[PDB]
RNA sequence: UGAACAGCCUCUAGUUGAUAGAAUAAUGUAGAUAAGGGAAGUCGGCAAAAUAGAUCCGUAACUUCGGGAUAAGGAUUGGCU
RNA sequence: UCUUAAGGUAGCCAAAUGCCUCGUCAUCUAAUUAGUGACGCGCAUGAAUGGAUUAACGAGAUUCCCACUGUCCCUAUCUAC
RNA sequence: CAGUCAAGCGUUCAUAGCGACAUUGCUUUUUGAUUCUUCGAUGUCGGCUCUUCCUAUCAUACCGAAGCAGAAUUCGGUAAGCGUUGGAUUGUUCACCCACUAAUAGGGAACGUGAGCUGGGUUUAGACCGUCGUGAGACAGGUUAGUUUUACCCUACUGAUGAAUGUUACCGCAAUAGUAAUUGAACUUAGUACGAGAGGAACAGUUCAUUCGGAUAAUUGGUUUUUGCGGCUGUCUGAUCAGGCAUUGCCGCGAAGCUACCAUCCGCUGGAUUAUGGCUGAACGCCUCUAAGUCAGAAUCCAUGCUAGAACGCGGUGAUUUC
């Protein structure tokens, strides 16, 4: 028989199966379209999510209720230390798809990145990339043939990069490895830029800038086995029901004699790699100078880090990026940022942002004071300080 | 509505008896019908800080009853957040009598009125006290 | 984004939080934590509560 | 303590007898809480919640004058001298 | 006048008794096959095969009102096993 | 429910909209006719919750016709991608009423769904009323209460390990399989087009908003076993401090975590097409969107994007056991 009261379906039909990702770092499946007219530059970056604070910006959009007026919003800060290039990958084009032709690496490999290839670093003999370094002894001819091969074949060229993790508060000591793709210029120019940046670090200012559209890729936070009620959002059974109320009352009909795949079923929720589109960069900060949390309007001498540092992460000392809205994944989770694929001109992307106030209060509860000077001024003399 | 009022936060659903604050003789308003919403299975339509909502009286004038008649709500009980960022909630949920267009049946309202209501239908803001 | 003063104990209102509760005559009170608003809810009469900046000037503590 | 052999703690006396440990997922059994609405869900106020003791004023329709009645509905409840 | 006994007197009702019926009128509601009070040529009410009001009462069934509350809007969290 | 003919309605006038007298068919969402399957047993009504499918399309998208001047309204075509409510009474499936919105379209899946639930009715035993019957008893007549058992095994689904291809680790490609966003209001257009006036637009730009989905808890609420602090009551430790029990003794606040359209951010554009409107051009020396080719074009289809990755799809790279 037909449904008595038609209702919209529960859950998305494009995010199945809701299962754990193959790796902690979510992989990227798409890159911006290559235009061989612009100077070569990175189209992605790596960063560990630190936390979110409160900032005050200016609402500048014709037709809105208030113009040139203040507003509050949430903004997520991600700690992104400068990345170090260790190699490039040449991808040839085949009828069955892209294929990895060859890989070239650096002469000197850091301990952090080298630890990624080992599961037991203390018991290992540290015999990684030993005989490979001998290829550069006489004149480096062991890779110049490979360099020429990458120049000729492999129409798509991508640079292999790693992060420096000894500069972050996380006590992990293992560099995360990802893939960065070069946009702009010819293949020879891209490979020349890649080889000229060997064993070198690049700042986040050269890859991202204020007032742009930035997308984020990351895996989410898991929650274990969970019934349908919160996994999907189905209506719970009434109180008078027997054998419990937190499940799907009906999972299908007699014909076909199977349970429909589209039927919501109890399983795992969270820890899924997810894609967030249209995040707006508000300000990019530098770790080598003070006044990270100080704007032109509010010239109070303070840093981005809140009172007592960020919860569960620590303090910020390297380059940090703050972006509007929430980012998939919890704190200290690796997030690899990706530039916008399509040129979103419209109107929601051409505005100019001007930060006014930065909240640095104690996020470890209901803190009020921003800087120790303000707390001392409003608090007066204490008993602990003699 | 000569203006697009912001995201709706509920708190005054169908079946709520709410008092009156204007000079039409009406005392309490019984929420029975709300427009501006949509269709959802087993979802009770609700109200917000100023919506075009019809209602009926349960106590008061003998002639102001026994018919469906429009009304306007000026105060809510659930916390409301303006985009500048402030959690506002009035003490008692009150409203003002109105015709379908927005005309007055009484003379003046009693107590404060939300600024969003002022940015809404202007005739209630005309015969208002303080606006906040 | 100018800072206000708390209407219960006396504090510094930064944008993001606050409760009003009004009165009906539009006194417009502003609070800063759930503790202060809840303390005002049962009419605790902040002429008697101790750890108050209002008390810091009334009871002559920390002058 | 308490009007009370109500409920709770202790004295004499008796017992420590119910296979145990580490994890704290869903769904469950049992106990509670949830801002605003206040029965709009449901055949149906089903379940839970709400007032609950003592003292003072007052307590309607009907009536067989015995009852309704703790009607409904208002104020107080600590400690020390 | 008739087979005979006379054709329902006092009372009551769409009542637990009414197929037509969701009968008609008034009230309760924004809205009522629900409730109450009436209208009675009542298929098929009715006086000890007993009718009504009944004062008080019922782990009997139904309707309405106040406070109330996760029954619901709209689900979330804690505990022991 | 859909076609054919045409005496006529439509002031004149057959298909703008209808069409009697008749005829040819369509599916089994009504009810019928048989009992072929089941009476050493398919749990039988309705409601709640949930998935999918059909078009005989209510609205949205794109178009055509009208006695279509605007608006509004009627009919038809491509169309299942999306939506199709909340409530008074009744067990209701039906039916009626109130209000909303774009509208609250029609149906199936053993008259979908009881080892998912509810038990009001039907449909045991008790009992009452009215009719029939001397009677026990009957009433597709009415009312009240009346136990709804079990999953561990197989398949399927949600997820999760996993030996084997020389081992191990990293970076990976991408066949397959799923897909997602829908809709409306307001300012300007514009009191403009149109219309005499009453009336009264549409396309761009902007503000947004209904439902749904994906994430996160800075802000606010909730949660209290942080038993963290403070306060309170009964009892016990000679008294104070500090304390035990009263199945978490009670109350206020309450950090962290979790969560809340009760909080926040986000939900992309390129191609090819259906309906339809067009070009050249004969058949048919003219005409013709069609026969060849070709243009524009839908919420349609496929790609851009996202999710999982053949555990017997594949590539590159480091070191590969002196004993």
């Amino acid at each position: 028989s037909h449904r008595k009261y038609e209702a919209p379906r529960h859950g998305h039909l494009g995010f199945l199966p809701r299962k754990r990702a193959a790796s902690i770092r979510a992989r990227v499946k798409a890159f911006p379209k290559d235009d061989r007219s612009k100077p070569v530059a990175l189209t992605s970056f790596l960063g560990y999510k630190a936390g979110m604070t409160t900032i005050v910006r200016d609402l500048d959009r014709p037709g809105s209720k208030f113009h040139k007026r203040e507003v509050v919003e949430a903004v997520t800060v991600v700690d992104t230390p400068p990345v170090v290039v260790v190699g490039v990958v040449g991808y040839v084009e085949t009828p069955r798809g892209l294929r990895s032709l060859t890989t070239v690496w650096a002469e000197h490999l850091s301990d952090e990145v080298k630890r990624r290839f080992y599961k037991n670093w203390y018991k290992s003999k540290k015999k990684a990339f030993t005989k490979y370094s001998a290829k550069y002894a006489q004149d480096g001819a062991g890779i110049e043939r490979e360099l020429a091969r990458i120049k000729k074949y492999a129409s798509v060229v991508r640079v292999l990069v790693h992060t420096q993790i000894r500069k972050t508060p996380l006590a992990q000591k293992k560099a995360h490895l990802a893939e960065i793709q070069l946009n702009g210029g010819s293949i020879s120019e891209k490979v020349d830029w890649a080889r000229e940046h060997f064993e070198k670090t690049v700042a986040v200012d050269s890859v991202f800038e204020q007032n742009e559209m930035i997308d984020a890729i990351a895996v989410t936070k898991g929650h274990g086995f969970e019934g349908v009620t919160h996994r999907w959002g189905t209506k719970k059974l009434p109180r008078k029901t027997h054998r419990g109320l937190r499940k799907v009352a009906c999972i299908g009909a007699w014909h076909p004699a199977h349970v429909m795949w589209s039927v919501a079923r109890a399983g795992q929720r969270g820890y899924h790699s997810r894609t967030s589109i249209n995040h707006k960069i508000y300000r990019v900060g530098k770790g080598d100078d003070e006044a990270n949390g100080a704007t032109s309007f509010d010239r109070t001498k303070k840093t981005i880090t809140p009172m007592g540092g960020f919860v569960h992460y620590g303090e910020i000392k390297n380059d940090f990026i703050m972006v509007k809205g929430c980012i998939p994944g919890n704190r200290k989770r690796i997030v690899t940022l990706r530039k916008s694929l399509y040129t979103n001109t419209s109107r929601k992307a051409l505005e100019e942002v001007s930060l006014k106030w930065i909240d640095t209060a104690s996020k470890f509860g209901k803190g009020r004071f921003q800087t120790p000077a303000e707390k001392h001024a409003f608090m007066g003399t204490l008993k602990k300080d003699l | 509505a000569q203006g697009t009022k912001f995201r709706i936060s509920l708190g005054l659903p169908v079946g709520a008896i709410m008092n009156c604050a204007d000079n039409s003789g009406a005392r309490n308003l019984y929420i029975i019908a709300v427009k501006g919403s949509g269709s959802r299975l087993n979802r009770l339509p609700a109200a917000s800080l100023g919506d075009m909502v019809m209602a009926t009286v349960k106590k008061g004038k003998p002639e102001l009853r026994k018919k469906v008649m429009p009304a306007i709500v000026v105060r809510q009980a659930k916390s409301w957040r303006r985009r500048d960022g402030v959690f506002l909630y009035f003490e008692d949920n009150a409203g003002v009598i109105a015709n379908p267009k927005g005309e007055m049946k009484g003379s003046a309202i009693t107590g404060p009125v939300g600024k969003e209501c002022a940015d809404l239908w202007p005739r209630v803001a005309s015969n208002s006290g303080v606006v906040v | 984004m100018k800072v206000e003063i708390d209407s219960f104990s006396g504090a510094k209102i930064y944008p993001g939080r606050g409760t009003l509760f009004v009165r009906g005559d539009s006194k417009i009170f502003r609070f800063q934590n759930s503790k202060s608003a809840s303390l005002f809810k049962q009419r605790k009469n902040p002429r008697r509560i101790a750890w108050t900046v209002l008390f810091r000037k009334h009871h002559k503590k920390g002058i």
